[PDB]
């Protein structure tokens, strides 16, 4: 028998449920999030790290032509000086006066060690929603994982929960993300193909061993005069070392929601918002005929001192007259009323003692024991200690956080 | 690749500094320095190769050093000679070919230079080296007792392959002590035994390999004449200080050692903070003797997260509303605070605490009813 | 539960941090931190000298001409000044 | 024969006075003050220093357990800690696995060489006074010593003072104070017994060299996870030393009014403030009678200039005639003239010059030569130095520092 | 209190930072250093007893230090080989005992080595080290000639005493090296000429005393039993990294040398300010090559009093009233001035400017008559 239900989705606080159905023992069912990770479709298009620039031992041509040819390295750079002289250990290296012609040369490289602090560049988007529910009926435990969408069913051995469409959708991830060492940014890195000297992307690859390195660092040579022979070079800043040092808060520590982002698949795992409706499929055995469920006379309901506060603050008691031996769910039909315990052993002539966490001034919330309900009304202060560590239980509501004493004052 | 080492010779370079700080020609120049590791840790890459013996036959305690004079050969040292610093003297950690691990101080240049013996040099090179830790808490010395958090530090063994080098044939080494300048002709003079090709150009271009003091044909100026040796095949480093040769392939590959390895390392633990809890905020009694971070947000719709490097005994005044906030404090461990509804006054008694209790929760709603 | 990775799994799977392997002591229960199978050796110890060339046995250096064996073989007690 | 007066309590400033009887020709009485200390009392509580952690080694009870009791050492914070392998040079220090516990502990004692550095924290009130001052009568001159209420005398030589109660009585110090190495502050420290973290008086003991002392240094114990054998443990930043740093000004350069002050007493000596009334007795052995005292009239005034200051600025002479050679007291009436000269020789026909000075712009005060009174005026101009190290010697005063010209134009 | 050294002995200690970086057992361990003096003085402890021999009969040019070996007897060396350096070396100047006294420039650690051939370590702790000057006016080098104030200064003689320190019973030391694993068993090996004792839980709780290798009862793993010695009573310091006795009481005391002393001391003078005077005013001109303090406070009933450190050539106007004003520049002293009224204009002027000098003074009291 399906049965309907909405249930927020703040991980690790239960939602206590009734199903009832007529000519059947009422049952408990209670339904709890442990884990709900929701992963982006990701796409790396390069990768990026602080390049190297090489200069090979240049050429000279003791007065003869000599110009170069046009190359696939990343940013070659070829330029022809005329009228050098170049000095070695032992002087005069080139035999022809003010005539030899030399030619510079200049292309960037991977850094040997830039395998361990390598940027990748991420386009990420259509983020899904994953959640490890956990249900509990009547004695026996169900776990079972199951997606977001509305029509493919997360089975267990014996289960079929369909968990409807989420209601409010978000994603923490823009739609550029970059990732290096662990840590998640929040970036617009320039795409393939076009980059701008001193910015990030400096360097592209498709991969970190890849031979299609392409870069823009706009390196230009200089013309030597000095008497020994060395290549002048002028080069742009680093431009991924210039991303680092003001790279800025990493999405660990900003995103909302207080997701916390792991980085091996792109996950924003344990997070709260919205509310998640699902449609459970409770199968026939667990239920059981109204004959054998104990039956109650005369439940009465009387409250101890109360606060609304998150942890389980008000007590309760209860007084019945029952017929046999066994055990009878109780649940408290009230939206902003959540009990303690599902099942209780019910004996002939006992009191139960209870716990719930109220958000509301006033107690006037009915409680269902074993299909008898009963209403009782009580009053309670406001909780004294104002920082706990333990979220909410139940929401403000905006309808009984107004007290009856003020309703009855305004009317 | 490649990893026999008798066939590569060192070479020289030119130094931008020298003992007298002289642009200068040593043969302990030095290419790269990399610090890219959280220990402090530095690979210096020199133009004498370490570790190795005059042939090649990789002695622990020998290095080649490629002497000054003419008819160059490769001599060696003994390596206690080596010593290298940054501002003040600093240890070594290995060594292997052209490259020497490091660790040294804080400072603003690299030197490496060689003590004692017949010929003393350095070679400086402007790098800005700084003191770096490790996650949060600034700290100076690895503490005994503290959290293991995953660091990155070079691997000290010499057999450890981290990269890619090239080496190339050996260009022309020209010499000024193999020319003669006695009267209105050229004379040329190689050393005894060795086979140098002379050639220059004055009147047409021409060449030749001789072995003993050889006449020109006819030609006034020897500067204009030039001569270099030929029995030579050892490969170099592609450096950018030296003549390349007519082909100049790769023609074998040796390795970069000490690859940066993944590890762990301790780090400090802050003081841990006392707290007192007001009506819908909180109050920090932070405390720490270097520089720590703390970081908060949110757990609502908005986060607007703050950081901000404390370094004394200060208290700052955070508000946490219905939704929540975290906090994290040095390296502990993220802590969650919720905030609840609990007003002065009472809703109940009197109209007068009423109004009270509801005025400080939700200041607007009860204003408009 | 599972292992973290970034601890060292024994033969026995206790858990101890990576800084304990390979330091001449026992940190684990089978003694499989400071087995030769799980860390490579060659030369032995400052303070312990391999016996017989054959098993490489080591044992401490005071452990010499005191008058009692403390080999499997019978290269303890010679080549001991007086 | 008594009189009475009031003395301006003002240091280094004597002021000038006669007395006048029936046939007894008038003797000069000037009153100054040399010195005044201004002893509070004092009730000393607890000195405080930078402390020294003194933390003992260890305790391992090989396979067992143990408990700790508490101690009397202040902040004795102590934990016990079960599983631990302790290990030192020689490893393997106790013969169990997981069974064998520590015990940490942790306490506070006075550093080894605050015994210098301490600070004493005082708590003053009932500031009384006493002042040391010079009477000096028909040429002769006593000093005396006597205290502020007008009860205790002052008696040497024949000569009773009374110093009635001060006009306005204050104490430079509050009701808190605190020294160290001989300066004091002002600053609220906490009462002896509650103590608080990183802030003054963290530690309390009655004296330096007590054996009970009391303080508190959130002292917290972490758990050892070392592979050898050391406490861990973390404590607050010391107070004192947070204290020093910000300590802000000493007293010596806050206190109004100039009291420069000392500390072995904690005295507050020589400043100015406010009026104390005198009242003095002198024998008649000082008095000379009318029958031998010169007689004088004819008295007459001439000022060469005037010019009103803090020093002496104008210039005064008189011309008279008496009938026998002597000394005769001269003597100006007005409070807002002084006279620098206290005696004359006085003969048949001469002619003195004097040095007076005054703070108002007309030089109108009468003098009485011997009891002969005439009128004296002049115009006084304004000085061209505005800047001198010498306290003005009177004090301004209505209907005489407003010129006579344009008081007569706004009449 | 007691002062002979024969009854003592050495520790070994735990000093966080080696030679080789990394955190080991050494015997140069430091514990406190504290840096209350007034000239940089420097009261280091140390865990090794200094100017006395192996017996303690107080040589000056010994020292004592526990051995590396596994039968540890306290060992000799010679005094010149220790040294102390914080960012350059720092300058000994006496040594008693465990403590040792010094004096160097300001950095942020404090390090003690023997720079021997034979065993050679170099313990380090973190410690913040600033220069302090006494009074106002910061100096560098004490002046040759300046007024003298007290400073507090540690005294070089070592026969002095300010301090309290205690030692209790020397607990168990158990060495690795006492088990054998032969074949299946233990076996328990006591050194040459010497007696240990080993307790036990092999199968049962047991206990013995031998001083011959012998054979245990159902045991199987080495690491279960352990033996110790039990020649070990004379007295050592209750360092945080030792092993408490079975009683643990106070045993014996030593002083703690070079106690803190008054001491008459110099301190420079600042150049004399110019004074230029102004209507009710003071324009002091000052200068300063150095940080130097000038406070003025007036002598009315509110004090307003400011203190401000100057380092440039710069001029202060400050504002005198009647009642006057003083100021201290730096460690001068106090000077009064006080100002009388000067005011533009003839208080007796013919025409009717006689309002404008009445003007200045009482500026709010002549508008209203
Ligand atoms: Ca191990
Ligand atoms: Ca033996």
């Amino acid at each position: 028998f399906e049965h309907a239900t909405t249930v927020p989705n703040v991980p690790g606080i239960p939602y206590k449920a009734l199903v009832e159905r007529a000519g059947y023992a009422p049952l408990n069912l209670e339904i709890t999030v442990v884990s709900s990770e929701l992963t982006p479709s990701t796409n790396k298009e390069y990768v990026t790290c602080k390049f190297h620039t090489v200069i090979p031992s240049p050429q000279v041509k003791c007065c003869g032509s000599l110009e170069c040819k046009a190359s696939s390295k990343a940013d070659y750079t070829c330029r022809v000086f005329g009228g050098v002289y170049p000095f070695m250990w032992g002087g005069a290296q080139c035999f022809c006066d003010s005539e030899n012609t030399q030619l510079s040369e200049a292309y960037v490289e991977f850094a040997p060690d830039c395998t361990i602090d390598h940027a990748v560049a991420l386009k990420v988007h259509t983020a899904a929603l994953k959640v490890g529910l956990r249900i509990v009926y009547g004695n026996t435990t169900a776990h079972l994982d199951t997606f977001v969408n509305g029509v493919t069913p997360g089975s267990s051995r014996d289960l079929k929960v369909i968990a409807g469409p989420i209601s409010a959708a978000f994603s923490p991830f823009d739609h550029k993300v970059v990732i290096r060492k662990g840590l998640v940014y929040n970036y617009d890195f320039p795409e393939y193909g076009a980059m701008k000297p001193g910015a990030f992307g400096d360097i592209q690859a498709s991969s970190l061993d890849a031979t299609d390195i392409v870069a823009r660092t706009d390196i230009r040579l200089l013309k030597p005069s000095v008497k020994n022979i060395h290549v002048p070079y002028t080069q742009a800043v680093s431009g991924y070392e210039m991303w680092k040092n003001n790279s800025g808060r990493p999405l660990q520590e900003t995103a909302p929601f207080g997701c916390k982002i792991e980085v091996e698949p792109l996950r924003a795992s344990n997070c709260a918002y919205g509310h998640i409706p699902i449609s459970i499929d409770i199968p026939d055995a667990a239920f059981v005929r109204s004959s054998e469920s104990p039956t109650i006379l005369e439940v009465s309901c009387t409250v101890a001192d109360c606060i609304y506060s998150a942890d389980f603050g008000g007590s309760l008691t209860l007084q019945y007259k029952a017929d046999r031996e066994g055990h009878c769910p109780v649940h408290s039909h009230s939206t902003t009323a959540v009990l303690k315990e599902a099942t209780t052993h019910v004996t002939a002539t006992g009191s139960i003692t209870l716990h719930f966490s109220t958000s509301s001034p006033q107690a006037n919330f009915i409680v269902s024991l074993c299909g008898k309900k009963t209403t009782c009304n009580a009053e309670c202060k406001p909780p004294a200690d104002h920082i706990i560590g333990e979220p909410h239980k139940v929401d403000q509501e905006f309808q009984a956080a107004v007290s009856k004493t003020s309703w009855n004052w305004l009317l | 690749i490649t990893d026999d080492f008798t066939l590569t010779s060192p070479y020289l370079g030119f130094c931008p500094y020298c003992r007298h700080s002289a642009p200068c020609f040593s043969p302990i120049k030095i290419e790269n320095v990399w610090d890219e590791s959280d220990d402090g840790s530095i690979r210096i890459q020199v133009s004498a190769q370490f570790g190795y013996n005059q042939a090649g036959t990789a002695d622990v305690t020998k290095f080649r050093y490629m002497s000054y004079d003419h008819d160059h050969d490769i001599k060696e040292d003994s390596m206690e000679k080596i010593a290298i610093s940054t501002s003040g003297p600093c240890r070594r950690l290995g060594h292997k070919g052209y490259f020497l691990l490091a660790q040294c101080p804080p400072g603003d240049s690299v030197t490496v230079s060689i003590t004692s013996g017949a010929s003393e040099n350095s070679c400086t090179v402007e790098k800005k080296i700084r003191r770096k830790f490790v996650g949060r808490e600034e700290y100076l010395f690895p503490p005994v007792q503290g959290k293991l958090v995953k660091c990155h530090v070079y691997d000290r063994l010499k057999e450890t392959s981290a990269g890619y080098i090239t080496m190339h044939r050996p260009g022309p080494h020209a010499y000024k002590s193999y020319l003669k300048e006695a009267s209105g002709e050229v004379y040329i003079k190689p050393p005894s035994g060795k086979n140098v090709t002379y050639e220059c150009k004055c009147g047409d271009y021409s060449t030749g390999i001789v072995s003993t003091q050889t006449k020109m044909n006819g030609c006034t100026k020897a500067r204009q004449c030039i001569a270099y040796k030929l029995d030579q095949t050892k490969w170099v480093f592609n450096s950018p200080d030296l003549i390349r040769h007519t082909d100049h392939s790769v023609q074998g590959k040796l390795h970069i050692p000490f690859r940066l390895t993944p590890t762990v390392c301790p780090v400090p633990l802050a003081h841990t903070p006392t707290v007192t809890k007001w009506f819908k905020g909180i109050t920090l009694h932070l405390t720490a003797t270097r520089p720590t971070l703390l970081t908060t947000r949110k757990l609502g719709l908005r986060a607007d997260a703050t950081a901000e490097w404390i370094t004394g005994t200060t208290s700052r005044n955070f508000s946490v509303g219905r939704e929540g906030l975290e906090y994290v404090w040095g390296n502990h461990e993220p802590v969650r605070v919720w905030a609840q509804e609990s007003a002065p006054g009472d809703p109940h008694g009197w109209p007068h605490e009423i109004i009270i209790h509801y005025y400080h929760r939700h200041p607007v709603y009860t204003v408009i009813v | 539960k599972t292992c973290a990775e970034s601890d060292f799994v024994c033969n026995n799977g206790q858990c101890v941090p990576s800084r304990w392997k390979c330091d001449g002591d026992p940190d684990c229960e089978d003694g499989s931190d400071e087995s030769p199978e799980q860390c490579h050796m060659r030369t032995c110890r400052i303070h312990e000298i391999s016996c017989g060339a054959h098993s490489t046995q080591c044992i401490p250096v005071s452990w010499r001409c005191d008058g009692e064996n403390d080999c499997d073989s019978g290269e303890d007690e010679e080549n001991c000044g007086n």
